[PDB]
């Protein structure tokens, strides 16, 4: 033991003696973004760079007096003046413009509210689920492209009629059916600005904080035309109307009539679409769900026994498989089965091609597979309960 | 601008009854609907702003 | 806790929706009622190689021409076979003549019915439940041979088939294609296997099946497990003949 | 014993030399670099000077402008100029203001947050799989769906389909999930970041939104990554009031938790872990299947493998021919992983109260008796009911 003991007292202080010297010595040796072509942009901003272009202290109008009012957001109020060449139609109400860093006078106005920023992280570009990816050919899915993609495509038809298009459609159900896998397919193929919101993102301690966040989503959502405004998950701030008496429903209620109060609006809503995926409409409120704002409202239902045999067809066509898998057969054993687990059914055949050492799924593979997963995530009933209704 | 009609869409973002309240932000809301009453009262230059409210 | 008392604001009794579930959970029960010999036959789900398959019952006799078929709790119904047999043998007694096979269903009824809150002296005689299933089937000179389905609900409707229990929404659909007014006693007889190998989770065998009848001369009879091997052999030739 | 000093003498003549050699070739050997080195590194830094004050970008515009704000206060309507590129601007993120005429010299700026401290983790863990072996086909569940479609892209190419996503953890207590999750980490050698399902819940109302988005994103960025939820139940009691706790705070963690796992977010790779010993109070659309494939299903252990769990913990104790290793094992009937690993850390707390510093058949004999009275006094049944 004792000629290796005095071996173990090195290891311990010879790692730790390396480790020090080896990381202050590499460091982020000077790498700064810019590379090859800021060379040739160093003629053209060094002569910018020294003219007071820049900075323009940004500031905001407070009033308009038939010369202008702008106050600092420093707190601190200026009269100031016209510019070079601006026309006196530029300067708005409550518009931010930028004055001259020394004798303040208006040089450039500058686009309005510094309050967006938190509403620009929230659109997404260009999902990748298709419109073909959607299950069944049903004539629900028809329902959605003669809601929203149909009358921005060609407002021909509806000028025609003479009717109020309806802009509204209500998406619910139970689970696994694809009430976002629906949402995501309408915002690649309709080529119309998707604003997808958490309604459980609004939340802060301080109240009517959610205030601030749903007008300015509201207006950001107003200036680009053809828009959708995708409100996931509105169960919470989008709950019955009651009044505790005691509690802090006192906060969650604000957010909630600041959604009401744009939608109907004094100035109506300007080629907005409405989406609402919720779980269920059975506590919705009795404001959002009353028929001018939701239109036409199409419930994606539970596959029935011919549903899920189209279904099969989206999931085993891309799996490696043997020809003659009649999806006829593997639908009949399921028992009612959403279709986010009759596609847990590819995948738990890919998991068992694997273990059996298999390069091809089979038809055998799919019928073990088949008694494992109903089993399995069929027992225990999450909670087993629920109710609390009475 | 008097004779003018302020026209309140809601009423209940500060109409509670809530302001006998036990830990809550209803001593913030409610401290705007205290400050209506008394911009409602009779001073004059008020006798001739109305009010409508939904 | 909801009361047995309480309304829903719906209109409805929230206990009535819950007993209805019961009835699926339970094991299949096929009848097919025809012109000429009432059909009844059950899963029996022997639960493990041990357990005795012939034990188990679940075709029950009520009297010598109304036999019974039962989804649900087993346990449950057995007060309310008994309640059943008295009845139709005090009639028997009372008039010296065969019950209605439509009255007795209603008798049935009506001790599901109770299950009241048991207020004063009043005699009901449960607090909850019966969640169990009948097909009443019967043969009477009144109307031919009928089959009657009872609810825990305390509601009866006549039925010219019906399944129910776990399988039963498959077999409501292959019931209403397959059904007919034309079907003999040998050819119905071979329909209820048909319709019930599909929701059977194991195997057709006679180990976890029975089949009865009623027809007018024998009345009640419960057939072999010779005769039902016999069946599920003969079922399997005319579908290899396809 | 010669193994590992072999090795660790050839990594220290490695670090000797390679220090000795980029040293001298930074401050001598000038030839690649040289000239051109001292043009480029000049001219960047006359044109900017310093002090250079640190910014943060509230908004871009695409004609080289933005509006930056100072964090002391005063706003301003800087110009984009020379020495930048536009691929790291983007809302949230740190520029450096020419102290003067504010122009965006340069994005280089991220600065570590003790918030993004707590997160993410520096551990290493000094077990690897086989020192929880028993209960053998629990880990090779885990391994299929967290290891494997990294190691082998081709199997889950070569059948098609969808890979599988997360696992959840629950089943009896004392059947080693936590140091199951401890093994899968250290095995990958995938980012693993790791937080309790109880600090989600805060005295604060409406923050706990706010931490678990931030979770998913530090997430997102280095994906590849293990997420451990240690304790998901936890979220089901603990609570400061019924406003902090209660309907409120319990939904606007499913909420959170909903979105970041499955939402139109399109989110990167985060695998997830759950630990847990509740799964009839969990949110009904998680246990849907296809978030999270296959659930793994723990139990007490049957009589021979708590042969192969006993052996994993009884070659650190001193070894004996006296030890009746096979006999402790017997007696207990269908008992715990946590018990096993609560008497042989008894064995050498009787043994230091002697000074007697071998573990024999003695010492084990006496460890089981303490371990059953504990869990045997809580049982205050007594007579049967
Ligand atoms: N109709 C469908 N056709 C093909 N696949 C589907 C369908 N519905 C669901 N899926 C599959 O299941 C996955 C998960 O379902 P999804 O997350 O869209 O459920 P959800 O409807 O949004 O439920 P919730 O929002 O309450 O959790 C999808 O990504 C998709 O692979
Ligand atoms: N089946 C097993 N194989 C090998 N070791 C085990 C086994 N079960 C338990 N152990 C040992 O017991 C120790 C204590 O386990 P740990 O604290 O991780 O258990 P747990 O089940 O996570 O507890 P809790 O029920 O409090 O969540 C483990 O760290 C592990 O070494
Ligand atoms: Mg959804
Ligand atoms: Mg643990």
């Amino acid at each position: 033991a004792a000629p290796y003991a005095a071996k173990l007292k090195q290891t311990e202080n010879d790692l730790k003696d390396i480790e020090a010297r080896i990381k202050e010595k590499a460091g982020v040796k000077e790498s700064d973004t810019g590379l090859a072509p800021s060379h040739l942009w160093d003629i053209m901003g060094d002569r910018q760079r020294l003219g007071e272009e820049h900075p323009l202290q940004v500031a905001r109008c407070t009033k308009i007096i038939k010369k202008y009012v702008i106050n600092l957001k420093q707190i601190a109020k200026f009269v100031v003046g016209l510019g070079e060449r601006v026309s006196p139609t530029d300067i708005e109400e409550g518009m931010r413009v930028g004055v001259d860093r020394s004798k303040y006078n208006i040089e450039l106005p500058l686009p309005p509210r510094i309050d967006p920023s938190v509403t620009m992280m929230t659109v997404e570009e260009k999902p990748d689920v298709t419109y073909s990816d959607v299950g069944g050919c049903k004539d629900q899915i028809e329902k959605l492209r003669e809601v929203v993609e149909l009358p921005l495509l060609s407002p021909e038809r509806f000028a025609t009629l003479g009717i109020d298009p309806p802009k509204g459609i209500l998406l619910y159900g139970p689970p696994g059916t694809g009430k976002t896998l629906c949402a995501r397919a309408v915002a690649n193929r309709t080529d119309a600005t998707f604003i997808r919101v958490i309604g459980s993102e609004l939340v802060q301690k301080y109240v009517g904080e959610g205030a601030r966040m749903v007008r300015e989503l509201f207006e950001m959502a107003r200036t680009k035309k053809a828009c959708i405004i995708f409100f996931d998950e509105i169960d919470a701030v989008g709950g019955a109307r009651f009044d505790d008496g005691a509690g802090g429903d006192n906060e969650v209620q604000r957010t909630m009539l600041e959604l009401i109060t744009q939608l109907d609006g004094f100035d109506p809503r300007g080629n907005i679409k409405v989406m609402f995926a919720t779980n269920r409409p059975n506590t919705l409120d009795p404001a959002l769900l009353r028929p001018g704002r939701i239109d036409r409202k199409v419930e994606f239902s539970l596959p029935d026994l011919e549903g899920r045999a189209n279904i099969f067809r989206i999931h085993s066509k891309s799996m490696s498989v043997e020809r003659g898998i009649r999806w006829e057969l593997i639908s009949r054993l399921c028992p009612n089965s959403t279709g986010a687990e009759l596609r847990s059914v590819c995948t738990e055949a890919g998991m068992f091609a694997i273990r059996a050492r298999r390069k091809v799924a089979t038809e055998k593979d799919f019928l073990k597979a088949v008694d494992k997963v109903i089993s399995g995530y069929k027992k225990f009933s999450s909670t087993s309960r629920y109710m609390q209704y009475n | 601008k008097a004779p003018t009609i302020i026209f309140i869409d809601e009423l209940d973002a500060i109409g509670t009854k809530r302001f006998d309240s036990e830990k809550s932000g209803d001593r913030e809301v409610q401290r705007t609907m205290l400050e209506l009453l008394n911009q409602l009262d009779g001073f004059s230059s008020d006798d001739r702003v109305k009010v409508l409210a939904a | 806790d909801r009361g047995v008392s309480t309304f829903s604001p719906e209109g409805r009794l929230f206990q009535v929706e819950y007993s209805l579930e019961a009835i699926k959970l339970g094991s299949t029960a096929i009848g097919i009622a025809t012109k000429e010999g009432v059909v009844l036959g059950v899963e029996k789900r022997a639960t493990s190689p041990l357990l005795e398959s012939d034990s188990i019952e679940k075709i029950v006799e009520i009297d010598r021409h109304i036999g019974c078929a039962m989804s649900g709790l087993t346990a449950d119904a057995r007060s309310m076979i008994e309640h059943a047999r008295t009845a139709a043998v005090t009639h028997n007694l009372y008039y010296d003549e065969d019950i209605n096979v439509e009255s007795l269903t209603q008798s049935v009824c009506d001790l599901a019915l109770r299950f009241g809150e048991g207020a004063s002296g009043e005699e009901r005689l449960m607090s909850r439940p019966f969640g169990v299933a009948l097909l009443i089937a019967g043969h009477d000179a009144d109307d031919g041979y009928q089959l009657f389905h009872a609810e825990p609900s305390g509601t009866f409707y006549r039925y010219n088939a019906k399944a129910i229990g776990s399988g039963s929404e498959g077999a409501q659909a292959e019931l209403l294609n397959e059904w007919h007014s034309s079907l003999t006693l040998k050819e119905a007889e071979l329909l209820v296997l048909k319709i019930l190998k599909q929701v059977m989770e194991e195997k057709l065998d006679e180990n976890n099946a029975q089949l009865s009848c009623i027809t007018k001369q024998d009345g009640f009879k419960i057939y072999d497990n010779e005769k039902t091997a016999e069946l599920i052999k003969e079922l399997k030739e005319k579908e290899a003949a396809e | 014993t010669r193994c590992k000093l072999k090795l660790l003498r050839m990594e220290r003549i490695k670090d000797h030399l390679l220090l000795e050699e980029e040293f001298v070739s930074n401050s001598e050997i000038l030839k690649p670099f040289e000239k051109k080195q001292e043009e480029e590194k000049k001219q960047l830094e006359e044109i900017r000077g310093n002090p250079l004050s640190i910014g943060t970008l509230e908004e871009i515009i695409d004609d080289d402008h933005a509006i930056v704000t100072s964090p002391t206060m005063p706003d301003y309507y800087v110009s984009i100029l020379s020495f930048v590129d536009k691929e790291l601007l983007e809302p949230g993120c740190s520029v450096l203001l020419h102290h003067k005429t504010m122009s965006i010299v340069g994005v280089l700026q991220d600065d570590a947050d003790p918030m993004v401290s707590v997160m993410k983790m520096d551990k290493s863990p000094t077990e690897s799989y086989s020192d929880i072996g028993g209960l053998e086909s629990q880990i090779q569940e885990i391994k299929e769906s967290v290891e494997l479609p990294l190691t082998h892209p081709e199997l889950y190419e070569e059948m098609g389909i969808k890979p599988p996503k997360g696992v959840i953890l629950y089943g009896a207590p004392g059947t080693g999930k936590t140091l199951l999750a401890k093994a899968v980490a250290n095995q990958t050698s995938a980012t693993f970041l790791r937080i309790v399902g109880s600090e989600l819940i805060q005295k604060y109302l409406g923050d706990g939104p706010r931490l678990c988005r931030q979770i998913f994103k530090v997430a997102g960025e280095n994906a590849p990554s293990i997420v451990f939820i240690d304790e998901i139940d936890a979220i089901g009691t603990k609570r400061y009031d019924s406003n902090s706790g209660g309907e409120r705070e319990i939904q606007r963690t499913m909420l959170e938790l909903l979105n970041q796992l499955d939402g139109f977010d399109d989110r990167g790779d985060v695998k997830v872990i759950m630990a847990t010993n509740k799964i009839e109070t969990l949110d009904p659309a998680l246990i849907r299947p296809g978030r999270i494939d296959r659930k793994i299903l723990f139990e007490n252990p049957d009589l021979s493998t708590k042969k192969k769990i006993l052996g994993i913990h009884t070659s650190k104790m001193n070894l004996s021919e006296d030890v009746n290793l096979e006999t402790l094992v017997t007696t207990k009937d269908d008992l715990s992983g946590a018990d096993i690993q609560a008497m042989c850390t008894e064995a050498g707390l009787l043994a230091l109260r002697e000074r007697r510093m071998q573990v024999t058949a003695e010492d084990f004999k006496q460890a089981k008796e303490r371990v059953m009275k504990n869990k045997v006094e809580e049982n205050l049944e007594g007579l049967y009911l």
